C-alpha cells in the first residue's frame, strides 16, 4: 500500500492505515526534517511501530544523506521479537514492491544468553555463568594459548567467526535472534560476536536500553555513526529510572564479606601466579608507564568484562597513579575495603556527598580522587593480567572497584546514603550503602550529543511537560495522539467511593485500615463475577498486597473470589512468576477464568502485555505511592527541587500516575482489543491527578465516571461489556478508525487525521 | 559486629560494639581491657609478641585489619614528609614513579629493613625541608580548610 | 470431617500441619517438577519476566535491595507466604490435573500476539453454492 506523507512515499505493508499514524508520521517526519529530538505520546494500542518503521525506511530510502542508520531500542526482548517480526512484514512489502531491488540489513541484538551457540555456554542459566564460561572459552589469553596449542580450552565458534566471520559482510536481510542463531549454527560462528561486528554494516538495529543507557555495558556505536543516526525509544517511563539504575550502585556488608574472601583468594593467587609468570606483570608496568597501555584493546574488545561506567568525558588516558604495582594496588583496595567497612559500621542512616566521602578517605586512609578514578582501569588491566578465570566469583571485587571509580569520578550532582539495615530488615542490622546518582539526564546527555535525534514514541508518559525538566532535555516536538476509534476500546473510571460510602483510598499513609481493604475485597469479588476471561489486579505495594490478601482470606472473601476466578499471587520467585503467568494465561483460555494480582511496580507490569483476553480488566488499588525508601526518594526529590525546581508533591503524583499508566498502557495493544480499568482510589478524582494522566486516556475518563460507587462500576462494566461484546468485524472497522489504500489516495485522509495529534 | 574477637581478650566484641581497637607498632590487635593490664605491669613489651613498646603505645584505630591499621599510620608518617606534588615533577609519569617509589618505601617501612628508608627519610626531609615538608604541608592544609569551607557553605 | 479444618485444607499454613499428610509442605520441593528441575511450557514465549532486565546478567549489578534478606526473617510473613504458596500451589497443581503440558503453546502465543486481525488475516466461509438443475421439477 503506497502511502504518501506530506510528499514522502511510505510503502506500508498492510491493507490499512490506522488514522492516528499519519499525524504521528507527519510529526515524526517533521522532527526528522528538523533533524532533532522529539516527544510523541502515541497510544500503545496502535501499530505505532509499523508506521514508525515504515516511515524510517522511507526516510532512509529518501535521505541516506541525512540518516545513516536507525537504532531502535525496547526494554524487553519480547518487544524486540515483535518489532523484528513487524519489521519483517514491512520489508516483505518493500521487497515485493521493489523486487528486492534495494539493500537492507535489519539486526537483532542481545546478551550472550540469547546469542551464544557454544554448547558449553548456551545451556548456562545465568549471565554470570554464560559470561564467565564464555570468557574462559574466548579471551585474549585463551585465544593466544589456543592459537599456539589448539588443545587448550576454547570456544570453536569464536575461532570460526574469528577466522571466517571476520571481514565477511552479511547479505542484506532481517536477522532475528533465531535467524542469527541458525546462521551461527550453519556457519559455526558466535552470533553474539557476529552481530557486534556486523552492526557497522547494518541499517537498522534494535537494542536493550542498557546498550545505550548503561555506560559499563557495551557501547558499539561511535559518534561518526550516531551523528547521522536516529534513536527511537519506547515511551517506557522507567527510562529515567533505568538511567539512575544503570548508574547507581548499592554496597552491602554481605558483598564486602564476599569481596574480602575474593581479595584474599586473589592475593594468595597472585603469589603462586607470580611464580608462574612475572614478565607479563612487568610488561604491564612497562606499557602503563609508557602510557595508554592500550595495545590490547581490540582483543580486550573481545573481553567479557563490562566497561568502566565512567562515561566518555569521565574516562581519562592518564597513568593510574601509584597503584600500578598489583601488590600495592591490593593494599589500596584493602584500605578502601576496610575504610568502607569502617564507614559502614556507622550505627544509623547517614547521607554523604561524594566530596565528603572523598574527604573522609583523605582524612584517614589518605586515598586520593585521581588514583581512585583509575581504580577500575587498573583492575580491568589486572584482571586480564592475572589471567583469572572465575570472573563470576570476581564480580564483587569488580563492583567495589567500579563503585570507587564512580564515586571518585562523579564528584558532583550525586550523593551517597548509608543505612545500617535494609527496608526489608528495619528490625535487624543489614548495613548497606547506596551510591544514589540523581541526574538521569547525565546518562542521556551523551546520546543527545552523539545521536542526531532521540525520539520517544509510546503513549504511556504524561504529562509530557515534566520530562524535559526531569531529563533536562529540550525536544523539537512535544506531541500526543488521540485514540481514534469508531467504537471505543477503553473506559477508565475512578471507583473511589465504596457502597458503604467509605472513601476507597490509600491516603492514610498505607496504614492498616480494614474498611478500605474490606471495600477492596467487596469490589474485587463482585467485579470477578462481572469481568469475562482474566482480571489483572495491581497493588500499590507488595507489603500492602500481602497484608490485604491475608485479610481477605481471613474474612473468607478470597474463597468467594476463587469461586469466581482462579487467583494467582505474584512473588519475587521467578518460579512463582513464570508458573503464575503460565497457569493464568491458559486458565484465561481454558473453561475456567483466572485473576492475576500483583504490584503496580513489579516486573509483571513491565514484561507482560494484557492483550485481548488476557487481563480484559486492569484494577489499580490505591494510588501507587512508594513511601518506603523515603530517604533516597527525598534526596532525589530534593535534588529535583534544587536544580530543577520540581515540587515533591507534583513529582510524587507524576511518578505514581506513570505507573498506573503502565498497567493501563499494557492492557491494550490492538483495535480488536479492549480493557476495563478501575482506579480504586479517591485521589485519582483530583483534577490534578486526572489532568496528569495521558490525554488520550483522559478522553474516556468522563466526569460522570468519577468517584463511582462499586455498584455503578459494576453496572457501567456490564453496560460497557454489553456494548462491545457485540459483533464488530474487519468490514465494520472500515467505517471509521481504519483507512484503506482508497482512503489514503483520498485527500480526506490528509485533512481528517490532522486533529488526531495532541500537544502539551 | 564483623570482628570475631581479639587474640588477647574477645569478650568486648560480644559485650558491646561501642569499644574500639587499640593499634600498636607491633601490628597486633589489642583492646581496652588489655590497656589496663599493660599499664600496671610490663608496660615495656607486648603481652605475647614480646616486642618492646613505649608504655601503652595504644592509639584508637577502628579498622579490623591490623595491617591497614599499621599502613594507615605509616601512610600519614610517610606522606607527612613526601608531600611532593606533580608540580615538582615534569610529568605525571615521573610523579607516579616517585609515588610508586613511596609505595616501595611504605612496603619497606611495613615489611623490610628501615636503614635505606631512614636514610632516604632524612635526606629528602633535610633537603626539601622548606618546600616539600613545610610549604607543601601549608598548601595542603589550606586545601583542607578550603574543602571544609565548601562543605560548611553547602551545609 | 471435623478434623478437616486443620491447617492446609482450611487455614492454609506452611509446613506439614495438614490433618492428612502434606507433600506440598515442602512447597519448594513440590514445585521442583514445575519450575526448577522442570519448567513451564511457555517459558520463552511468555512468563519470562525473571530474566528480562539488566538484573538477569548480575544481581548486585542492579540497585536491588527489596528482596527477602538473610537478615530479619519473620513468621507473620511465613503465614502470608503460606497463604500465597498454598493458593498458588493449589491453583497450579489442580489446574495441571485438567491441563497436561502442549508443544504449540509457545508458537501459539507468538502468533496470537504478532498477528493483527485488524490489518490482515480475514475470516471467510466455505459452504457450497446451490445451483439447482432442472428447477422445473420443484415447480411441478
Ligand atoms: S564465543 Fe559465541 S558461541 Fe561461544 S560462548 Fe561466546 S557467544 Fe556463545
Ligand atoms: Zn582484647
Ligand atoms: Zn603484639
Amino acid at each position: 500500500m503506497k502511502l504518501n506523507v506530506d510528499g514522502l512515499l511510505v510503502y506500508f505493508p498492510y491493507d490499512y492505515i490506522y488514522p492516528e499514524q499519519f499525524s504521528y508520521m507527519r510529526e515524526l517526519k517533521r522532527t526528522l526534517d528538523a533533524k532533532g529530538h522529539g516527544v510523541l505520546e502515541m497510544p500503545s494500542g496502535t501499530g505505532k511501530t509499523v508506521s514508525l518503521l515504515a516511515l524510517i525506511m522511507a526516510y532512509q530510502r529518501a535521505y541516506p544523506l541525512e540518516v545513516t542508520k536507525l537504532i531502535y531500542c525496547s526494554r524487553t526482548v519480547p518487544e524486540i521479537e515483535k518489532v523484528i517480526e513487524e519489521l519483517r512484514k514491512l520489508l516483505n512489502f518493500y521487497e515485493k514492491q521493489e523486487g528486492e531491488k534495494l539493500p537492507f540489513l535489519g539486526l537483532a541484538l542481545s546478551s550472550r544468553k540469547n546469542l551464544c551457540i557454544h554448547p558449553e555456554v548456551t545451556p548456562l542459566r545465568f549471565g554470570k555463568d554464560v559470561d564467565g564460561k564464555c570468557h574462559s572459552l574466548t579471551a585474549s589469553y585463551v585465544r593466544a594459548q589456543y592459537q599456539h596449542d589448539t588443545s587448550l580450552p576454547h570456544c570453536r565458534f569464536y575461532e570460526e567467526f574469528d577466522a571466517h566471520g571476520r571481514e565477511v559482510p552479511l547479505p542484506a536481510g532481517i536477522y532475528n535472534l533465531d535467524d542469527l542463531k541458525a546462521l551461527g549454527r550453519r556457519q559455526g560462528w558466535c552470533p553474539y560476536f557476529l552481530a557486534r561486528y556486523s552492526i557497522l554494516h547494518a541499517n537498522v538495529v534494535v537494542y536493550s536500553y542498557h546498550y545505550l543507557l548503561d555506560p559499563k555495558i557495551a557501547d558499539l556505536v561511535s559518534k561518526e555513526l550516531a551523528r547521522k543516526a536516529v534513536v527511537v525509544f519506547d515511551e517506557a517511563h522507567n527510562i529515567d529510572n533505568v538511567c539512575i539504575d544503570s548508574m547507581s550502585v548499592n554496597l552491602t556488608r554481605r558483598t564486602l564479606d564476599r569481596c574480602q574472601g575474593n581479595l584474599e583468594t586473589l592475593q594468595k593467587t597472585v603469589l603462586r601466579i607470580k611464580e608462574t609468570d612475572e614478565q607479563r606483570l612487568r610488561d604491564e608496568y612497562r606499557r602503563l608507564v609508557e602510557g595508554l597501555r592500550e595495545a590490547s584493546a581490540a582483543r580486550e574488545t573481545d573481553a567479557h568484562l563490562a566497561n568502566p561506567v565512567l562515561p566518555d568525558e569521565v574516562l581519562q588516558e592518564a597513568v593510574p597513579g601509584s597503584i600500578r604495582t598489583a601488590e600495592h594496588f591490593l593494599g589500596f583496595l584493602r584500605r578502601l575495603l576496610e575504610y568502607v567497612k569502617w564507614r559502614l559500621r556507622v550505627q544509623h542512616v547517614v547521607q554523604e556527598s561524594p566530596p565528603a566521602f572523598l574527604s573522609g578517605l583523605a582524612q584517614r586512609v589518605c586515598i586520593q580522587r585521581k588514583p581512585l578514578r583509575f581504580c577500575a582501569e587498573r583492575l580491568r588491566s589486572l584482571l586480564h593480567t592475572l589471567e583469572i578465570t572465575d570472573l563470576a566469583d570476581f564480580s564483587p571485587l569488580t563492583l567495589l572497584a567500579n563503585f570507587a571509580t564512580l564515586v571518585s569520578t562523579y564528584a558532583k550532582g550525586f550523593t551517597i546514603i548509608i543505612e545500617p539495615f535494609d527496608d526489608r530488615t528495619p528490625t535487624i542490622a543489614n548495613p548497606i550503602l547506596h551510591f544514589s546518582c540523581m541526574d538521569a539526564s547525565l546518562a542521556i546527555k551523551p546520546v543527545f550529543e552523539r545521536f542526531q535525534s532521540v525520539i520517544i514514541t509510546s503513549g504511556t508518559l504524561s504529562p509530557l511537560d515534566i520530562y524535559p525538566k526531569i531529563l533536562d532535555f529540550h525536544p523539537v516536538t512535544m506531541a500526543t495522539f488521540t485514540m481514534t476509534l469508531a467504537r471505543v476500546c477503553l473506559c477508565p473510571m475512578i471507583i473511589g467511593r465504596g457502597n458503604d460510602q467509605v472513601a476507597i483510598s490509600s491516603k492514610f499513609e498505607t496504614r492498616e485500615d480494614i474498611a478500605v481493604i474490606r471495600n477492596y475485597g467487596n469490589l474485587l469479588l463482585e467485579m470477578s463475577a462481572v469481568v469475562p476471561d482474566g482480571i489483572v489486579a495491581f497493588f500499590t505495594s507488595y507489603q500492602y498486597m500481602e497484608s490485604t490478601v491475608a485479610s481477605w482470606y481471613e474474612q473468607g472473601i478470597l474463597e468467594n473470589i476463587q469461586r469466581n476466578k482462579l487467583l494467582f499471587i505474584e512473588t519475587q520467585d521467578g518460579a512463582e512468576t513464570s508458573v503464575a503467568l503460565e497457569k493464568y494465561q491458559e486458565a484465561c483460555e481454558n473453561g475456567r477464568g483466572a485473576i492475576l494480582l500483583s504490584v503496580a511496580r513489579g516486573k509483571v507490569s513491565e514484561g507482560i502485555d494484557f492483550v485481548h483476553h488476557y487481563g480484559r480488566a486492569v484494577i489499580m488499588f490505591g494510588v501507587p505511592y512508594v513511601y518506603t525508601q523515603s530517604r533516597i526518594l527525598k534526596a532525589r526529590l530534593e535534588y529535583l527541587r534544587d536544580q530543577f525546581q520540581i515540587r515533591e508533591n507534583d513529582f510524587l503524583t507524576f511518578d505514581a500516575m506513570r505507573h498506573a499508566a503502565q498497567c493501563v498502557g499494557r492492557a491494550i495493544r490492538g483495535k480488536t482489543d479492549y480493557g476495563l480499568m478501575v482506579f480504586a482510589d479517591k485521589r485519582f478524582a483530583r483534577g490534578d491527578k486526572r489532568g496528569k494522566l495521558p490525554r488520550w486516556i483522559q478522553e474516556h475518563l468522563t466526569d460522570a465516571n468519577l468517584n463511582l460507587t462499586v455498584d455503578e462500576g459494576v453496572q457501567v462494566a456490564k453496560y460497557f461489556l454489553r456494548q462491545m461484546a457485540q459483533p464488530f468485524h474487519r468490514e465494520d472497522q472500515l467505517g471509521l478508525s481504519l483507512l484503506s489504500l482508497e482512503q489514503l489516495e483520498s485527500e480526506e485522509t490528509l485533512k481528517r487525521i490532522e486533529q488526531i495529534a495532541q500537544q502539551l | 559486629m564483623d570482628d570475631q574477637g581479639c587474640p588477647r581478650c574477645k569478650t568486648t566484641k560480644y559485650r558491646n560494639p561501642s569499644l574500639k581497637l587499640m593499634v600498636n607498632v607491633c601490628g597486633h590487635t589489642l583492646c581496652e581491657s588489655c590497656v589496663d593490664l599493660l599499664f600496671v605491669r610490663g608496660a615495656g613489651n607486648c603481652p605475647e609478641c614480646g616486642t618492646p613498646l613505649r608504655k601503652s603505645n595504644f592509639r584508637v584505630q577502628l579498622f579490623e585489619d591490623p595491617t591497614v591499621d599499621k599502613e594507615v599510620e605509616i601512610r600519614k608518617k610517610v606522606l607527612k614528609i613526601y608531600n611532593k606534588r606533580e608540580e615538582d615533577f615534569p610529568s605525571l609519569r615521573e610523579y607516579n614513579d616517585f609515588l610508586e617509589e613511596v609505595e616501595e618505601i611504605v612496603f619497606n617501612l611495613t615489611n623490610n629493613v628501615d636503614l635505606d628508608n631512614t636514610k632516604k627519610k632524612m635526606e629528602i626531609y633535610q633537603k626539601e625541608n622548606k618546600d616539600v615538608i613545610q610549604k607543601n604541608k601549608l598548601k595542603l592544609t589550606r586545601e583542607q580548610e578550603e574543602l571544609e569551607e565548601a562543605l560548611e557553605v553547602e551545609r | 470431617w471435623t478434623r478437616f479444618f486443620q491447617s492446609h485444607y482450611f487455614h492454609r499454613d506452611r509446613l506439614n500441619t495438614g490433618s492428612k499428610d502434606l507433600f506440598a509442605e515442602c512447597a519448594k520441593i513440590d514445585e521442583k517438577g514445575l519450575k526448577t528441575m522442570v519448567s513451564l511450557g511457555v517459558k520463552n514465549p511468555l512468563l519470562d519476566l525473571t530474566a528480562l532486565e539488566d538484573k538477569p546478567l548480575d544481581e548486585g549489578y542492579g540497585i536491588s535491595s527489596v528482596p527477602s534478606a538473610s537478615n530479619s526473617k519473620s513468621i507473620k510473613e511465613n503465614s502470608n507466604a503460606a497463604i500465597i504458596k498454598r493458593f498458588n500451589h493449589h491453583s497450579a497443581m489442580v489446574l495441571a490435573a485438567g491441563l497436561r503440558k502442549q508443544p504449540a503453546v509457545k508458537r501459539a502465543k507468538l502468533q496470537e500476539s504478532i498477528e493483527y486481525e485488524d490489518l490482515g488475516k480475514n475470516n471467510s466461509v466455505k459452504t457450497i453454492a446451490l445451483n439447482l438443475k432442472k428447477s422445473d421439477r420443484y415447480y411441478h
